[PDB]
């Protein structure tokens, strides 16, 4: 009841554009596929595109205003310009001048709308083809972390100044300032949990890629066919991981592991960041009372001085 | 039927347990009752 | 005697490698 | 499941009835011990005041 | 009198040894000459007052 | 008849023999193709202990693990009296000592623990290479593990010798190597502004995103009637490009290696050649394309 | 010396980079 | 005095033991499923 | 049957054990009873 | 499973009954020793006070 | 049968060993008994 | 048979060795016996 | 398994009985030595006090 | 037979060598014998 | 396995008996050497005190 | 196709170019020749 | 035959070389013999 | 043929352009010629 | 015959080369000879 | 394997006996040299004191 | 393999005997050169003292 040909070559809204596919050439030789193909545009993806364009236009024009409209200073200082949120005075209020955080709020709102509509587009397109909707829920977890960073942490703290500043250099500064302002961010347990899950995700990705490429002579990369009858490549991979560490998985469970590692990373990061400001004002001072900080009576300080 | 009995039972029990923990924690952290050393 | 010992060792190395290379490639 | 009473035949197997019985007795004993411990703890040092 | 007839009798295999020797010698010579030049033309330490 | 599929599903009603796992293991288990079998002519340990394969590099690795664990627990329970793993403090010798070691002076057991850990890691890598050779496979897993092992080697061997004091090594303590990381990151202020650290962070984030997307893609077509082209049509409607079955695994492998490689390069460069990453970028505003183009607070 | 050993460690650090370039080259070449 | 506060107990150690036990259980169940018998291509003739 | 007997036993036992340990630790760290050296 | 009693036949094999018996005796001995140790420790120094 | 005998044995043995180690460690670290140098 | 003899022997020996090492380290680190230079 | 007594036939093989006997003797000897060592250590320095 | 002769020999030799090395290092680093310059 | 005694035939091969004998003699010699070394070390410097 | 001639030309040319550039930069930054404004 | 002669020779030679190296480095690093500049 | 003509042309042109740009920038930044306002 | 002559020759040559290199490096790094600028 | 003694026939081939003899002689010579070196080192500087 | 002596016939082929002779001669020459080098090095700068 689902035709794959009409899903790729319809016209107009609820259809595709760039319909005659292009070929890149070098991507075929290195990755195995080089067709760019048509792209879907119907309903969802129009609202998101328009809103993201509006937000980017606002940010770029406010960048232009900060240098006197000089295009050479623009190129010189493009990587360190930023539109900052309103200062700590009357922080949550929207009655701020356009150059003191007025341009930040509108761009943030449009970005919010863009990301929500993109999630909707993902959900509908996943449903329209017959595949499952796992990607939508993964993006939901990522959006949970994003919305904790941009909406729910500033609120419940009382000021918009707790959010990042819309710039290439302004996010690193935000991370450093947030780490400094709440004691020591290393001693936040949910930060440790998120680091655990992130490193596990990278390790699992590397292992899975290496294994599937090593056993690629017997066509182990066709995961959909391996989930019905297991050929020699999957058996060799299973035996390899059985003889090395004493236990192994199959061609189905490892993807569950990867999915849940990523989801746990996002969720624990969001929870830790939310608790950082509202419940525990000082993470080092809490770790000293929780007996997780090691005593350091007489440090050898000649290592840290030039 | 719109909803299975098992799903309703699971959702209700999880919501109840989460709420019980949340209100005990919130009542404890307020320090307005003098329970467990004030 | 830093230069003299280095010269002696290098000369020994060169003569030995010449001898063994001649033995192998013949 | 001939040992299970008439009411609980649709829910219980013959082997699970005995394990359920053991669990019920264990829970009752634990409840009695907990009640005694709570009474002694209150008599020692009240926690409400 | 060899245990490697495929390396010591074939012309191709006989050129392996000489090529490797020359490559090692040239690498060592390059490193030595560059660092000798650097340490011979570099200025003296900037003393204090 | 019901055939249990590998996914765990059973379907009513090809070489689909429902066979046990023992036959597969017995067919592929054959002796005599490891690395040491080519060098010495025989692998001294060519047997299986349970599920694990014990080669010439398994014994060295197990000795290293045992000695490392023993030396770690001795320093932290004895010589520190902590009795808890979250507050012990296993430090190297002081910077004043130089590159020489001394059993009488403190910091000796840190040296033994580090040496044993290095031996164990190298043995693990060689044993993986042996097991990969026994199965007629490729050498990619050893490449990735070698990347991470080189990341280990850079921090504890190359950097201290280049600096020349041997006190430039992170302590082996839980919640205390974080202390070393925090103090090293701030001594060379704005470790964010290190160009190679940013590349490592970018590749880490890309690795997580790629792994989660691949998991979602595979799990979404698990147990349905699909023509094997539905996932490509999904990945072409969204993002306007599909990479293929073999391309994704190569990307994952390459990115996972590259992130750690760039991170080790950044840490080594921060150790020796640069002292301040803020002064590194002082050349940007001085290139002869932007020098005299501004006025007031806008000129640099 | 101060600089010779540092350059040698730099060489060792780049030797780590080399093996993955080898895999990239193999993947590029072996396709045709 | 020597005891950690209640926050230190729960927020730090309940998640820790939970992670260890969940990992050790998930490994057991995944190994069980992977070692179970099901449709495989015959190794004697497939390769 | 909405729920297996085994799953009920497992969930209940795990919850009870965790709650017992948590309550014992929370009472011990309060210092309100004079148990184990005050 | 002929050595298993009539009641517990649906639950126990013939070889598991002996292991269960061994475990039961071990637990009983451990409980006796633990009671003795607790009484000795209390007589030495009360921990409640 | 809801549960294997071996599963019950393993779970009970591991729980008992862990509890014994934990209780010995907690009693030792309290400094309330004068055991092993006070 | 619920438990094979080999696993029983292996587990018992491993536990015994671990406990012996841990007990020796804990007693040595207490400094209450005057053993190996007090 | 003809050397195994009638009681433990469903549990023990014939070659495992000897290893079990050896293990039992080793455990008994170790317990005796441990008791002697503990008595000597107590006579040297009491640890409870 | 439960255990191969070769496995027993290998395990015993490895354990003995590890114990010997550990004991020598521990006695050497304690500074309680005046061996190898005090 | 005609050299293995009657008791240990189900456990020992004929070629492992000799190696087992060699290991036993080596262990006994090592034990006597260890006893002598410990006696000499105690006579030099007591470690218990 | 044989790789020895080709792999050699590329490596030799690259080494020569890199060494020449490095050596001119080292001599220029030493300030011991009075070249390009002292 | 439980063990090949080649395996025994390889293991013995490797152990001997490793231990000879270890003893030489440990004696050199102890600084108790006045060898190689004290 | 060891090398394509196209590769030689591309490499030579790229190297020449890069060297010309580098030489012009180094001569300009030296301040030794009084070109473009000293 | 237990050992091929080729294997013995290769192993002995590699061991000798590695030992010579290691001995040279260790004797250089000791700083006790005054060879190659002290 | 006719040159191997009667006792060690099941363990040794005819070509490994000679190599074993060579290894034994080498080990004995190494032991003698080690004893001489240890005596000389002790005469130079005692390590126990 | 008729050039090989009677004693070493089971171990050596005809073609490996000559290479073994070459290796032995090379080892002896290397030993002589190493002895003279060590004597000269000690004559320059003693390393024991
Ligand atoms: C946790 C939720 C539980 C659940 C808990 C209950 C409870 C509890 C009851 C029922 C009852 C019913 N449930 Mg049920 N039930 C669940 C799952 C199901 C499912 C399913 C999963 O498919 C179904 C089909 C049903 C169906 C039904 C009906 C058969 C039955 C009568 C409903 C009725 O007439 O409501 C029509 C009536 C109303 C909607 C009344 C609403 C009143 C509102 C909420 C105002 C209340 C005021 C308050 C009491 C006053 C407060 C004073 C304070 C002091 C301030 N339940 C889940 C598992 N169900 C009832 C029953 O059996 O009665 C005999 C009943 O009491
Ligand atoms: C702040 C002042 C008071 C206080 C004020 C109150 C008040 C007021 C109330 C409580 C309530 C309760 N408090 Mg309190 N509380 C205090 C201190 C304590 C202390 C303590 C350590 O001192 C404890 C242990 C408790 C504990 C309790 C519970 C007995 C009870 C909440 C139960 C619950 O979780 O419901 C939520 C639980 C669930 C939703 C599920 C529970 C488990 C179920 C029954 C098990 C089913 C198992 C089966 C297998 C499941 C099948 C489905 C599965 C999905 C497979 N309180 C102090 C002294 N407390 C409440 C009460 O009385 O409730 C009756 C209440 O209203
Ligand atoms: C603090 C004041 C006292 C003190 C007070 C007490 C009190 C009070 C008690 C103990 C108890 C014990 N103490 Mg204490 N104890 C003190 C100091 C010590 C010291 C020391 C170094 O100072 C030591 C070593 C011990 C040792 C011990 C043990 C003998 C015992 C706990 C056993 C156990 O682990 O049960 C937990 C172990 C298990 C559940 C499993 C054990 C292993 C099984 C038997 C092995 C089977 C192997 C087979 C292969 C398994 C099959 C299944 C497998 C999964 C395959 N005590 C001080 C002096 N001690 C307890 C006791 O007497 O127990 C009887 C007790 O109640
Ligand atoms: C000096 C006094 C020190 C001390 C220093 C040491 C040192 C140092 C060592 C021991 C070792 C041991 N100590 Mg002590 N020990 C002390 C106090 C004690 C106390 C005590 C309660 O006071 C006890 C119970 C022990 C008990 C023990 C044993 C565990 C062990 C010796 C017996 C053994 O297993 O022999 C069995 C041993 C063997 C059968 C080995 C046989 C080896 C054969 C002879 C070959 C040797 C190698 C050979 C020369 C190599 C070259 C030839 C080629 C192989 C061909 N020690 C004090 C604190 N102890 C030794 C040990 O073996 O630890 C594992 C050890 O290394
Ligand atoms: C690395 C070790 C070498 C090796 C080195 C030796 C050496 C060395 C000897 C033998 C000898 C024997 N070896 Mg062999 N052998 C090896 C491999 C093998 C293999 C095999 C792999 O299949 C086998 C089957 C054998 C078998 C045997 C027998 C044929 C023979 C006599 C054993 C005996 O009666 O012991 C029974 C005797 C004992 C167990 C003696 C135990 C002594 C204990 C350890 C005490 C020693 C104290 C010490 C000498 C003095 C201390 C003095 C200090 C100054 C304080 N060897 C490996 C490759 N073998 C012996 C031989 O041929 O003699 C003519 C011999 O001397
Ligand atoms: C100023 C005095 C300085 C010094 C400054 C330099 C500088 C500067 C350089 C050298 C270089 C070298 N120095 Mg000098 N050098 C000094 C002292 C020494 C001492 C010594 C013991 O005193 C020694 C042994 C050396 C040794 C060497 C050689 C390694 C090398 C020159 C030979 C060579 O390889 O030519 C082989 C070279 C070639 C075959 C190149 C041929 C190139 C062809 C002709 C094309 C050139 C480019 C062309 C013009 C481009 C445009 C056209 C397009 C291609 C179409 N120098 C002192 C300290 N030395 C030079 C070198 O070659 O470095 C790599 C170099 O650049
Ligand atoms: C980027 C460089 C260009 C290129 C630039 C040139 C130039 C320029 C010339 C040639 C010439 C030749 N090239 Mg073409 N050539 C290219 C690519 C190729 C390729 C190919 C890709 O397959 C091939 C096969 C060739 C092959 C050839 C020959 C057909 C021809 C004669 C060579 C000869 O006899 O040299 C033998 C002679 C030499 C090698 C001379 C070496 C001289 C050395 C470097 C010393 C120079 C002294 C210096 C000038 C003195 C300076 C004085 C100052 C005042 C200090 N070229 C590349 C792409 N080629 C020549 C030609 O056709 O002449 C009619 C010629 O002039
Ligand atoms: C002013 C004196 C300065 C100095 C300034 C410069 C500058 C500035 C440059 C050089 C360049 C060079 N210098 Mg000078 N140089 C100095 C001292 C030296 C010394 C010395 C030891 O003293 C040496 C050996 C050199 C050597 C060299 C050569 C490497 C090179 C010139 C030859 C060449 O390769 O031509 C081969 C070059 C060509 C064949 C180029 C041909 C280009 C054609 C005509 C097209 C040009 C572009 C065209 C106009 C674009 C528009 C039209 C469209 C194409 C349609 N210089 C001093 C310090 N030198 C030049 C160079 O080429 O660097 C890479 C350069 O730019
Ligand atoms: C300087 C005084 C130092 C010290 C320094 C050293 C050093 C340094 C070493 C030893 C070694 C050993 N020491 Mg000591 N040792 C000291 C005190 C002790 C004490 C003690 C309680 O006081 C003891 C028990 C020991 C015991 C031991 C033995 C384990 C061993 C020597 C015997 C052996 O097995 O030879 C068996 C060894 C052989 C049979 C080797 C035979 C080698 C043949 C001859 C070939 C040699 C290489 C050859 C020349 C290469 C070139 C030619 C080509 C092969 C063709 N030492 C003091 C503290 N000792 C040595 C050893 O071998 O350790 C493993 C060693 O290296
Ligand atoms: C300030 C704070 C912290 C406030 C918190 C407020 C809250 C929210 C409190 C929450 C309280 C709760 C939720 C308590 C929970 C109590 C429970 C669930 C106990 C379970 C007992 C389970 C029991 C007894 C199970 C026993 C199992 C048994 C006997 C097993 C039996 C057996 C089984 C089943 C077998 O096959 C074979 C083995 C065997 C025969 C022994
Ligand atoms: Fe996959």
């Amino acid at each position: 009841p689902i035709d794959l040909h009409d899903e790729e070559y319809r016209d107009g809204l609820e259809g595709t554009i760039a319909k005659p596919p292009g070929h890149v050439g070098w991507m075929q030789r290195l990755l195995g596929e080089g067709q760019v193909g048509p792209i879907y545009v119907g309903l969802w993806g129009v609202i998101s595109f328009i809103t993201f364009f509006a937000s980017a236009f606002i940010i770029l024009v406010d960048y232009g205003r900060q240098v006197g409209w000089n295009p050479i200073i623009y190129l010189r200082e493009f990587w360190n310009l930023a539109v900052y949120p309103p200062p700590t005075e009357y922080g949550l209020s929207w009655n701020v001048p356009w150059d003191k955080g007025g341009a930040w709020l509108a761009a943030t709102f449009f970005l919010h709308i863009s990301v929500l509509t993109w999630w909707a587009r993902l959900y509908t397109r996943a449903k329209a083809t017959g595949v499952g909707t796992q990607l939508a829920w993964g993006f939901a977890s990522a959006l949970s972390l994003y919305f904790v960073i941009y909406l729910f942490h500033p609120l419940a703290l009382g000021n918009w100044s707790a959010a990042p500043g819309h710039g290439f250099r302004a996010i690193l500064d935000w991370t450093n300032y947030v780490s400094i302002h709440w004691g020591n961010f290393y001693y936040n347990p949910f930060h440790m949990l998120s680091i655990f899950f992130l490193l596990g995700s990278t390790l699992l990705l590397a292992m899975h890629g290496a294994t599937i490429v090593a056993t690629s002579k017997w066509k182990s990369e066709m995961e959909f066919t391996e989930m019905m009858a297991e050929g020699p490549g999957t058996q060799r991979a299973q035996l390899f991981w059985r003889w090395v560490m004493g236990w192994n998985a199959n061609s189905y469970n490892i993807h569950i592991w990867a999915w849940w590692f990523a989801a746990f990373t996002a969720i624990t990061g969001a929870i830790g960041l939310f608790l950082s400001g509202t419940l525990v004002p000082d993470w080092y001072a809490w770790g000293e009372t929780a007996k997780i900080v090691a005593p350091w009576p007489n440090p050898d300080w000649a290592q840290y001085v030039f | 039927r719109p909803f299975e009995f098992r799903t309703s039972v699971v959702v209700s029990t999880l919501l109840g347990l989460v709420m019980a923990l949340l209100i005990h924690f919130v009542v404890l952290s307020s320090g307005a009752f003098n329970w467990l050393r004030a | 005697m830093a230069p003299f010992l280095m010269a002696f060792f290098t000369i020994v190395l060169i003569v030995a490698t010449l001898y063994f290379l001649s033995m192998i490639m013949s | 499941n001939d040992l299970v009473p008439d009411q609980w035949k649709p829910l219980f197997n013959n082997a699970q009835w005995l394990v359920h019985d053991i669990v019920v007795k264990t829970i009752y004993g634990g409840l009695i011990i907990a009640v005694i411990a709570h009474v002694l703890c209150w008599a020692w040092t009240p926690w409400i005041r | 009198p060899t245990l490697f007839p495929e390396i010591t009798n074939t012309v191709r295999g006989r050129f392996y040894i000489v090529a490797g020797i020359i490559s090692v010698v040239m690498a060592v010579a390059s490193i030595a000459i560059f660092w000798w030049i650097f340490y011979t033309i570099t200025p003296a330490p900037a003393p204090p007052l | 008849r019901a055939l249990p599929l590998p996914s765990g599903e059973t379907l009513p009603a090809a070489s689909a023999e429902v066979i046990p796992f023992s036959i597969i293991e017995e067919f592929y288990k054959r002796p005599g193709k490891t690395l040491a079998a080519r060098f010495f002519g025989v692998d001294p340990f060519d047997f299986w202990i349970g599920r694990f394969y014990v080669g010439l590099f398994g014994a060295i690795s197990i000795i290293g693990i045992i000695l490392g664990v023993a030396f770690y627990l001795y320093e932290g329970v004895v010589n520190e009296g902590t009795l808890n793993i979250l507050a012990m403090r296993i430090e190297p010798p002081p910077v004043s000592q130089g590159l020489n070691v001394d059993p009488a002076q403190p910091g000796f057991f840190w040296f033994l623990t580090m040496v044993a850990a290095t031996i164990a890691f190298v043995g693990w890598l060689l044993r993986q290479i042996d097991i990969s050779l026994k199965l007629d496979m490729g050498m990619e897993v050893p490449i990735a593990f070698g990347a991470v092992v080189s990341s280990w080697i850079t921090l504890q061997w190359l950097r201290p010798i280049a600096m020349g004091a041997w006190g430039h090594g992170f302590p082996l303590g839980i919640t205390h190597h974080l202390d070393w990381v925090s103090n090293i990151g701030y001594q060379y202020y704005n470790f964010f502004y290190n160009p190679f650290h940013a590349i490592g962070i970018t590749l880490l984030f890309a690795s997580t995103l790629f792994l989660h997307m691949h998991g979602s893609a595979v799990l979404s077509e698990a147990k349905r009637n699909i023509s094997d082209q539905n996932i490509h049509v999904f990945w072409r409607n969204i993002l306007g490009y599909s990479i293929g079955e073999i391309g994704i695994h190569r990307v994952a492998f390459w990115t996972g290696a590259a992130s750690v490689l760039f991170s080790n390069l950044c840490i080594f460069l921060s150790g020796t050649f640069v002292k301040d990453w803020n002064a590194f970028w002082g050349f940007w505003d001085k290139m002869p394309i932007w020098n005299g183009v501004g006025q007031g607070a806008l000129v640099a | 010396m101060n600089w010779i050993v540092a350059t040698f460690m730099l060489m060792f650090v780049l030797v780590a980079f080399l093996p993955l370039v080898v895999s990239l080259a193999y993947t590029w070449v072996t396709n045709p | 005095s020597p005891w950690p506060v209640w926050s230190g107990y729960a927020l730090c150690f309940v998640p820790l033991a939970a992670v260890i036990l969940g990992f050790i259980i998930a490994a057991r169940f995944t190994d069980k499923q992977a070692t179970s018998a099901y449709l495989r291509l015959d190794p004697a003739k497939a390769n």
